[PDB]
């Protein structure tokens, strides 16, 4: 009786076009954006992506403590993704993980491309970056939670920073994943961009895709960092910004 | 805490713009095209008391990649999988775990090894495969290298006879349930020209390189996007096309050094 | 090894007698009498995957704290009782630690909580509350925050249905074996006044400050003196009457904030 | 099962009575290669003290322009107690580093060596109660065996409350059993308080007394103190305050 | 990473001459001949909390060592064994970690201590001897200061009665299985000079020392050179037969210390 | 429970006399990024060196202001022995780079190159005994490689004692369960002693003998460094002292 013996794994795509959190393949999830928010930092944002809130903390370009790792033309960027123990259905350890030591390797690199580093020799600008509820896509909440909290610091970049989680769940290309279908779907897909350059600032695979879904779901990705982008902009006027989520 | 590295030895405009004009040219300082793979050399079991290992030589890179088998009680969450452990060490960290994590991601993902073979009794005991792999030669383009050497040494590995408990470790059974290798292919934007496997020189005047996977199907298994710099949209839709079909020389050719 | 802090933020002797001269007559820099704390606010609930949070900003201090529930067997010195084990993070170590150490101290020592009620089958398995404190915004007079985030973390927790085995996460039982809040009171001495809750600036020309805790009864639960200086006799004397008079103050508005 | 700590008339386990003193015994310059030694014993917690004098910074970024930098390491050996304790620092003597550094820091004249760093090490041999203040003591002590400039010396006791009766100078028991313990160290000939904390529980009125006798009890040792940095050496045997 | 000591003390040409020109006359600053032992002075039980333990004074050279005994589970490579862990501290590591394991080694391959006499139940539970000796004063030869203070620690000993589940420390069964004593006499070679226990300043001027462990019976028992230097043939030959006929000696004094 | 080590006939475990070396492998310059590399191989103890060439100093207050500054590790592969061995550094590991430093110390005239730091790399690929001789000599051949000015060449073997027979170049076997294991470095030139120990016990009179027999292994493995340095690459198979 293999007969009755049916896939562990829960369906991601269910009924109508929708999904686990009752989102279509394309759509959103609710997005809140808050500037300034901490006094005794340079620059500060609480970034919400539905249910994944990062807080990002900027002590501006000021001259570094040990002057021999310094560097002579540009600033040394200090990043620090870090997990909140209390952000997880169970408790995550505090001392950092490998997967958190990675994270924060390529939330620096990401910033490094839009930051203007080559006006600020010999100093450090340090980015500190919690995430205070984690579910998924928390490396892209935390990097855009920084970005802005660069641009409030007052520091110059090329751009801001948008991003996107975008994955295949059951066999549908999907927009912005839950914990659930990262869990459980075939492939999870982080890009960040700087929209108004069209330029990559983090791109990551991990899962399985044809080179076909890849490009579709590349194309769907572009479109979410586009709309969130705005919102971006948008907040940077006006501290406060509160967006339903929605279809691109 | 991670901080831009202060070592990164920088590299003149003027002696960028030599190996850029060579690039406007569709040659490099090597000699082979945009597109090539440089000269790869494997020598299987070199590391004599590991269950397999491989020392590889892509160019002046070198990585010896050593595996060492285990048995211990499966961990509560996964009952019914054996363990892969794989660990990356830089010789001359984080980008040793950056590299090691890429590593794993896409043995795993791939399911290149298939854990839930290494299961002697279920929920009992299981097989832990340890996977430890030693840069030497840092010669660019490390990650690939990784890649190809970790294949290698699990393709080399010999497993035990089991007293069921213990091991004797002078009856060899078999291999490792291995379903198919995979290969990493790093392509370099270097101003405004897409370069395969870059060199030592290359990686330093590049903007960013993007890392594809590939199983021998030519499914993507993996996507690492790293260096300080931005790549366009059109770039990384240029450089999956040239990386893929990169994947098939270079696939072709690891198999003949693993044998079939 | 403990060493005297080199980025010892260092403010002018011109400044200093201008916030001296005020305390002369009685007023601070943002307004308030000598013995004032400063604004108070506090969300509950605020990290929603905690089992029980609460984001305090006293002033520009901002303190964000929570729970989280775990079965244990319980520790084979103290088998009748559950666990707390606080933690304080400063993300703008040493200080953390101290923190973390009187925080832990007058919740224990004040039996705030109640440790022997968080058995659920003796000497099998108990709660550990796993409390974690987490200063965001260091506006001067952390302690006395984090006191304040702590209590009312705790006050906001909820405790799920032990399945006879393991935790049911969706049916909530109850509250934790509260039984009363604690505040922590600190005044700090600059020059020869004695000030209530010092800020960022005032900590930073204080001699020394101490911290007092306090049950509801106003009995006495933990007292810490700190900073590079000293302090006189009928100073702590007196800081202690200002402390406790005050406490009276704090707690009638915590409770408010705490739903009595 | 706990013990009676106080039985029907006045006696502690020890037996002493709530207002003694346990034993004392200070010397002085007793490490032959350190710029300033002192060992100190408070009835059974001994502790070892070495000061290695005003010298130039080792990495100068983390010196201070018009400072000395402080360098206090409060440290118990795996033999110093019952239970061999671990030697890898523990939160607990994290901690009590940090406290005695902020003590000493509001002794030592430190604004005299711009530049340079004060190492100060300490060690317990024996834990029996109080030993972070016969640490500190045994430190001040080193220090002024140093030479080193400071505004007075430190004096420390432990004062706490057991059977709901104030006693001075805690047991390995007291400490252990007893509803409050309340160690206090001293400036004693300017009246500043230099260390102060209260683990346990006190009414405002008791927390008063047992601030009182503390001040007695920090008076007599104080006196030891400047006794053992005239002679070197300094016995006394248990006394009432 | 080992790399040369960047803060020990340079000790000038012109000093360095005038001891050299002393020991052209067999005789040192101090006044002792180039063979003979500094003054050793041993107090046994100094630290009152210790199982057994010794403060030894050789020259200005500190040592305090103490034990501390344990029940524990025996190591399942050796299931017949009670264990002994033996740990340095310099007060005033890498040079600690060579020093335990030059004492550890010692003691053990001598049989000085015998670890299969410390099993209480075979397989089941075993003693545990923790050994650890803190330098307290740098006076130069820490090393035979250390053997010294850990034998005599170790023959201070007092082992327990095994009370079943645990220990009763107030009522003393026995010692030690101790075997023997055991010396490491250290020969510096100065210039074309032989000097058996270099002081701190001979130590700074030598060449490199080598350090030989006997026991009574004068079995060489461990040989560790040391230091930046290097040593002729003749002169280890040499260096071993001084230090043989030096063993003879600390051996008869070392005993009476201990009460033979 | 416990093994043969000569057997009836007078040959070891792996077929040698007492007095006969283990195969030799030798091959200089193979790693292209360092300043200088080396591979040596002895029977089953295979060691990489690489060296990587006077260079300023990172934090310029750790350096010296008369000699370079030698750093060197000593680590093996979790894949070179039979259970994998844990790639964090044991005690063993950090003793033994002490240990090799020391006698790189001696060879290496680092007076030459005052305010740098010479690195020094050595991994052990296969452990069977010898590994801190086989890894030492590597080093040796790398800084010449590198082209490092050094008085000699170090050459180096164990020699130690099985069934009461004095043996030369050891076994993992015969390490493991020999009475003596005393590995002994030279600069045979020199005739200076580089390193020098000994773990388990010997006579006096036997020491001496052990001592002779490792002057003569040293002597013939000395000739085929002297050898790889000309050539490059040097193969030796097994033979008599
Ligand atoms: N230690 C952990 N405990 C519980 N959940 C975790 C832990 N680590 C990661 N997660 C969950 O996995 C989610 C997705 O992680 P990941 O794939 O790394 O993407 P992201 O980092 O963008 O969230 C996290 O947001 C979190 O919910
Ligand atoms: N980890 C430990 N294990 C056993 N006994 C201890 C330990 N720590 C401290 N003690 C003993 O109990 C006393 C309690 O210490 P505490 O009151 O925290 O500080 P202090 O060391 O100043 O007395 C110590 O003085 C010591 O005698
Ligand atoms: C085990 O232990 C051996 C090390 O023994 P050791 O006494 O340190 O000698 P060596 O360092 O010369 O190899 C390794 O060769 C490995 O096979």
């Amino acid at each position: 009786m293999r007969e009755m013996l049916q896939v562990e794994r829960p369906k991601l795509i269910l009924d109508d076009g929708k999904r686990t959190d009752g989102r279509k393949p394309d759509e959103l999830r609710s997005i809140k954006i808050e500037l300034g928010v901490l006094k005794n930092a340079d620059g500060s944002a609480i970034f919400e992506m539905g249910n994944t809130k990062a807080i990002a903390a900027v002590y501006g370009p000021k001259e570094m403590h040990p002057r021999h790792l310094s560097l002579p033309d540009r600033a040394v960027l200090r990043v620090r993704y870090h997990m909140t123990p209390f952000s997880t259905d169970e408790r995550k350890n505090p001392a950092p993980s490998r997967r958190e030591i990675e994270l924060s390797k390529v939330i620096r690199e990401a910033l490094e491309s839009a930051v203007l580093v080559e006006l600020f020799p010999r100093t450090a600008i340090d980015v500190f970056t919690e995430i205070l509820q984690a579910d998924a896509g928390s490396r892209l909440v935390s990097l855009m939670a920084a970005s802005l909290a660069l641009a409030d610091a007052g520091i110059p970049m090329r751009d801001l920073i948008a991003g996107v989680a975008v994955g295949k769940a059951d066999g549908v290309i999907i927009l912005d994943l839950n914990e659930t279908e990262d869990m459980w779907g075939e492939a999870d897909m982080p890009i960040a961009m700087m929209p108004s350059l069209n330029q990559v600032t983090l791109f990551q695979l991990n899962g399985s895709m044809t080179p076909d879904e890849f490009r579709q779901a590349f194309d769907l990705a572009v479109k979410g960092i586009n709309i969130i982008y705005n919102l971006e902009r948008e907040a940077l006027k006006s501290k406060y910004v509160e967006f339903k989520e929605e279809g691109v | 805490m991670s901080s831009t590295p202060s070592n990164q030895n920088i590299i003149p405009i003027i002696k960028k713009e030599s190996i850029v004009s060579l690039f406007e040219k569709g040659i490099r300082q090597d000699g082979r095209k945009l597109t090539d793979y440089r000269p790869l050399s494997i020598t299987l079991d070199y590391a004599k008391k590991a269950d397999g290992s491989a020392l590889v030589k892509l160019g002046t890179t070198m990585v010896l990649a050593g595996t060492k088998l285990e048995i211990d009680k499966p961990y509560e969450d996964t009952p019914n999988q054996g363990n892969l452990i794989v660990n990356v060490e830089l010789l001359p960290d984080e980008n040793a775990i950056e590299l090691a994590r890429v590593v794993d991601r896409s043995l795993r993902d791939s399911k290149a090894l298939d854990l839930t073979k290494l299961v002697i009794e279920p929920g009992k005991s299981v097989w832990t495969v340890w996977l430890d792999v030693y840069v030497l030669d840092y010669g660019g383009n490390v990650l690939d290298a990784c890649t190809l050497a970790s294949v290698a040494a699990l393709y080399n590995t010999k497993v035990y006879k089991v007293e069921q408990i213990s091991v004797n470790k002078n009856e060899v059974v078999g291999k490792l349930p291995l379903n198919y290798p995979v290969v990493t292919i790093s392509v370099a934007k270097v101003d405004k020209y897409l370069v395969v496997d870059p060199d030592l020189d290359e990686e330093s005047i590049m903007d960013a390189k993007i890392s594809f996977s590939y199983t021998p199907d030519l499914k993507i298994v993996g996507i690492q996007k790293s260096g300080k710099g931005s790549m366009s949209l059109q770039d990384i839709d240029q450089a999956e096309n040239t990386a893929r079909s990169t994947a098939v020389k270079l696939l072709e050719e690891l198999k003949k050094h693993l044998g079939i």
